[PDB]
């Protein structure tokens, strides 16, 4: 079974680079796709990228050969980039759903509301706080759990798991899925709305001479992402409320579902004319 | 306004004109003798082009 | 019996021009090799426009050219070292046409307002407005330091004495509005192409139309003198390209492709005469051969329609302008 | 040399700023054109070469223009208006019997003739029906009949879900709505949901205008974002 799960991994690996380049390389190449809402898709392009090329390859091999080789620190630094890129790409949907929600509700104000130097600035807001929930807490040791298996694990040299108390897995868990769920249900609730609203006078006045499409859109986007990071985010803290209820390989089954994901985006928001003419042209 | 239209017709209709041979040669060989001089045609080396 | 002779001189001038037509240009050139392919690439983009660009015009040293915007601006380049000089900003934002002095002192402009207004650069403020027209401004172009050009939309061109604003001398004989406008090297004569697809040869000095040429089929949009001064060519937005000869008062050539379908917006030559650039509403300028009518090369670099296209006086440059706000040199 | 590069970067550098300064005030304004039929009443609209306007509501900018020094059949100057908000035509809705081909045929191929077009292929049309209360007087009177001028008025029946007035006489609703129908089905023939038309009934005594033109260019924009987000 190692063959076999040794190709799929290779395959997921693959697939992430593969898309997450295409969509940088578009953008920069033409005069065109120059625009404040591709801002935040360049942005998590290049979280997506760097996950899929760092965190993804030294997890494959850890689960094959069952051992870690790269030392006591490396390991530390793995699991902070693997936080650091989980936080800082969920963050960014939330961004694009205000964006849009700014963009539909205010069309008067939308030009003053949003401008590329406040884009800049949210983008470098967003990335700072999702660094400071991911290196700071970690290489600080402040999110070291206590009991015995903890420790002997920590001691080891050959061993990287992860162990965690409830402070940090609660407010870790909270800051990167919670808030940007419920603000992403708000947002969209309200573009729905407007949808159907707009969509209800139209046919007042020429119905007779002649909500499917937003229904499936809002049901994909809003689908794919609570379907990949629901049920880690659940077991994250289910597991440390109550323990030895979840096992060692429900919580990697869950987390590389999650991982999953993010080969997931240029499918989701780079369908579009003039996407699908840049990427024939290169 | 009918009047005015006769009458250029007629001013027009008297000119003497050549033959379209003469004319294609006239043509022909002005770019012939021109032709050295079009940076176009041939490119500059990068010394002499002030563009690049 | 006047609607009658007409006619009857009508006859006599197509009956006059078949008996010239000895051989074609494309038979007399057959044994000429051809040019061969033509590659060009872009050296300098510049930006600085906030819409949609309409004119643009060469300067005499082959270094500065000015351009016009419909968001109200008429922005002078440096085209060697891509600095902005001037910017001025203009009354009436829709714009339609510009005009650079052969001195360097003045340019002109002018559009929907029914107005030519002349600038100082070497003083930036207005100067004069010429008032008269009763259409819509297309061109205009600089006879001298003192006196200017003008085509409109009412079918009528006028010469303008600057020094007075008065109108010296006006042209008439067109049925259709009047698309563009074009001087001869030694401004004596100047070339018109209107909307009622025909083309006519005007003398400045005396004020009367020499001849008329009507192989087109639609409007015609550009218009050009070859560098010889004997002949010109026009472009229409039925998707071709016509050279007509002034001595042989008929046209010798058409440039055509199975292939294009869009209308044609700006014409020019090359310094030999040799090449002939034509713009496109397909997004994309195209080169042709004069003396044999076959394409040699295609300059595909603008994202929106080009609605103007000038060559230098050494012919070292091509400038084009386009819809999305940019401008581009090609060497 | 050395000094004079210097000197062009100086005044590049300024009269760059200046054109940051002049890009936050092109952004915020939104452009109309104003169309007539040639008799329709427009300069009373606006009342309460080329002519332009300005006014702002809710503090927002709006630049309106009129052409009047061109008359034409061949509108070639058209092709500039193609990033404008939308199109106000006015026309009066009470020239049926008037032929000084009557006047209501003539508007209708004119709207035609636009609504069909190259350019404006993605610019809305707000519809202004002007002179009510000369066609509600024309209509209530005897001796004259659409019927007489529009063969087609003979078997035509007022919508169900209409809106008439408090007082209206059944009889000037069904022209009313008629004359519209006319204009409704040349807009939904050739319509994709690119553009849409926003017709209105207008008089003399009306105030209340420029709230429907801040409505309808909500609308626009509104519908213009959704459909860009693959929202409808
Ligand atoms: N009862 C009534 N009379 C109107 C109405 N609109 C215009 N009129 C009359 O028609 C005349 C035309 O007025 P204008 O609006 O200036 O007409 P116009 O300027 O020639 O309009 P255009 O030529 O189409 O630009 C006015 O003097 C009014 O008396 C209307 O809505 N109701
Ligand atoms: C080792 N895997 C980690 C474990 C905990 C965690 C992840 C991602 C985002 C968070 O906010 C977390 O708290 C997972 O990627």
């Amino acid at each position: 079974w190692v063959v076999g799960m040794g190709i799929v991994m290779s395959l997921i690996v693959l697939a992430i680079v593969f898309g997450n380049v295409l969509v940088i390389t578009a953008i920069a190449k033409f005069e065109r796709l120059q625009t404040v809402t591709n801002y935040f898709i360049t942005s998590l392009a290049c979280a997506d990228l760097v996950m899929g090329l760092a965190v993804v390859p030294f997890g494959a091999a850890h689960i094959l050969t069952k051992t870690w080789t790269f030392g006591n620190f490396w390991c530390e630094f793995w699991t902070s980039i693997d936080v650091l890129c989980v936080t800082a790409s969920i963050e960014t949907l939330c961004v694009i759903a205000v964006d849009r929600y700014f963009a539909i509700t205010s069309p008067f104000k939308y030009q003053s509301l949003l401008t590329k130097n406040k884009a800049r600035v949210i983008i470098l807001m967003v990335w700072i706080v999702s660094g400071l929930t991911s290196f700071l807490p970690i290489q600080m040791h402040w999110y070291r759990a206590t009991h015995q298996e903890a420790i002997n694990c920590y001691a080891e040299e050959t061993c990287c798991d992860f162990f965690t108390n409830q402070a940090y897995a609660i407010a870790s868990s909270i800051v990167s899925f919670y808030v940007p769920l419920v603000i992403m249900v708000f947002v969209y609730s309200r573009v729905f709305q407007e949808a159907k609203r707009q969509l209800q006078k139209i046919d007042k006045s020429e119905g007779r001479f002649h909500e499917h499409k937003a229904l499936k859109t809002l049901g994909i986007i809003m689908g794919t992402f609570t379907l990949c990071w629901l049920p880690f985010f659940i077991v994250n803290i289910v597991h440390v409320i109550q323990d030895n209820l979840i096992r060692k390989e429900v919580y990697i089954l869950l987390n590389w579902i999650g991982y999953v994901n993010s080969g997931f985006n240029p499918l989701i928001y780079c369908r579009s004319p003039d996407f699908r003419i840049a990427f024939q042209e290169l | 306004q009918a009047r005015k239209l006769v009458e250029q017709l007629k001013m027009e209709a008297n000119i003497d004109r050549i033959k379209v041979s003469k004319a294609a040669a006239d043509l022909m060989a002005y770019c012939e003798a021109h032709a050295k001089e079009d940076p176009l045609l041939t490119p500059v080396p990068a010394s002499e082009n002030p563009f690049r | 019996q006047l609607r009658q002779e007409a006619e009857q001189l009508k006859n006599q001038i197509r009956d006059a021009r078949k008996a010239c037509a000895d051989a074609t240009l494309s038979q007399i050139t057959n044994n000429i090799d051809p040019v061969g392919r033509i590659q060009m690439r872009t050296r300098r983009t510049l930006r600085g426009h906030l819409a949609k660009i309409y004119a643009m015009h060469w300067g005499t040293d082959s270094r500065l050219l000015v351009s016009a915007s419909q968001d109200g601006k008429l922005i002078i380049w440096d085209s060697y070292t891509t600095n902005k000089v001037h910017a001025i900003p203009l009354r009436s934002s829709w714009v339609m046409t510009c005009a650079y002095a052969p001195s360097g002192n003045y340019v002109a402009c002018g559009g929907l307002d029914n107005i030519c207004s002349i600038y100082n650069l070497k003083t930036v403020r207005v100067s004069r407005e010429l008032a008269g027209h009763t259409g819509y401004l297309s061109c205009c172009r600089f006879l001298d330091d003192n006196q200017i050009v003008t085509s409109s939309g009412d079918t009528t061109c006028a010469l303008w004495d600057i020094e007075t604003g008065q109108q010296t001398t006006t042209f008439t004989g067109h049925t259709g509005d009047v698309m563009s406008l074009s001087l001869a090297p030694d401004t004596r004569l100047f070339v018109s192409g209107a909307c009622d697809a025909s083309a006519k040869l005007w003398d400045v000095r005396e004020g009367m139309c020499r001849q008329t040429f009507t192989g087109h089929e639609s409007d015609i949009n550009a218009i050009c003198f070859f560098p010889n001064g004997n002949a010109f060519a026009t472009g229409s937005d039925d998707a071709t390209c016509r050279l007509f000869d002034l001595r042989a008062d008929q046209e010798l050539m058409t440039y055509s492709h199975d292939n294009i379908i869009c209308g044609i917006t700006s014409v020019s030559f090359s310094k030999s005469g040799r090449l002939l650039l034509a713009g496109y509403d397909d997004f994309n300028c195209n080169v042709w051969d004069a003396l044999k009518a076959d394409r040699a090369g295609v300059l595909a670099g603008h994202d929106n329609r080009v609605s103007c296209l000038g060559v230098t006086d050494d012919g070292m440059a091509v400038a084009t302008g386009s819809w999305d706000s940019f401008l581009k040199i090609w060497n | 040399q050395r000094n004079e590069e210097k000197a062009q970067r100086e005044a590049n550098k300024k009269i760059e700023k200046q054109l940051q300064k002049d890009k936050q005030v092109y952004r915020a304004t939104h452009r109309l054109l104003l169309l007539g039929a040639g008799e329709s009443g427009k300069s009373t609209i606006v009342k309460q070469g080329i002519f332009e306007t300005k006014f702002q509501v809710d503090k927002v900018n709006f630049h309106m223009f009129d052409v009047g020094g061109q008359r034409d059949e061949r509108r070639k100057w058209i092709q500039c208006f193609n990033d404008v908000t939308a199109i106000i035509f006015v026309v009066a809705s009470s020239s049926y019997n008037m032929v000084i081909t009557n006047r209501l045929q003539e508007a209708l191929n004119l709207f035609k003739s636009i609504w069909n077009n190259r350019w404006l292929r993605t610019i809305s049309v707000i519809l202004f029906l002007n002179k009510q209360d000369l066609l509600a007087e024309k209509v209530l009177a005897g001796k004259s009949k659409i019927e007489d001028y529009f063969p087609e008025f003979a078997r035509y029946t007022t919508p169900e879900d209409a809106t008439p007035e408090p007082g209206e006489d059944p009889r000037v609703t069904r022209a009313k709505y008629f004359i519209r129908d006319e204009f409704l089905r040349i807009s939904t023939a050739s319509g994709d949901g690119r553009h849409y038309c926003y017709p209105h009934f207008t008089c003399a005594v009306d105030t209340e205008n420029i709230r429907r033109v801040f409505n309808d260019c909500r609308d626009i924009i509104q519908r213009m974002h959704l459909r860009q987000y693959e929202l409808l």
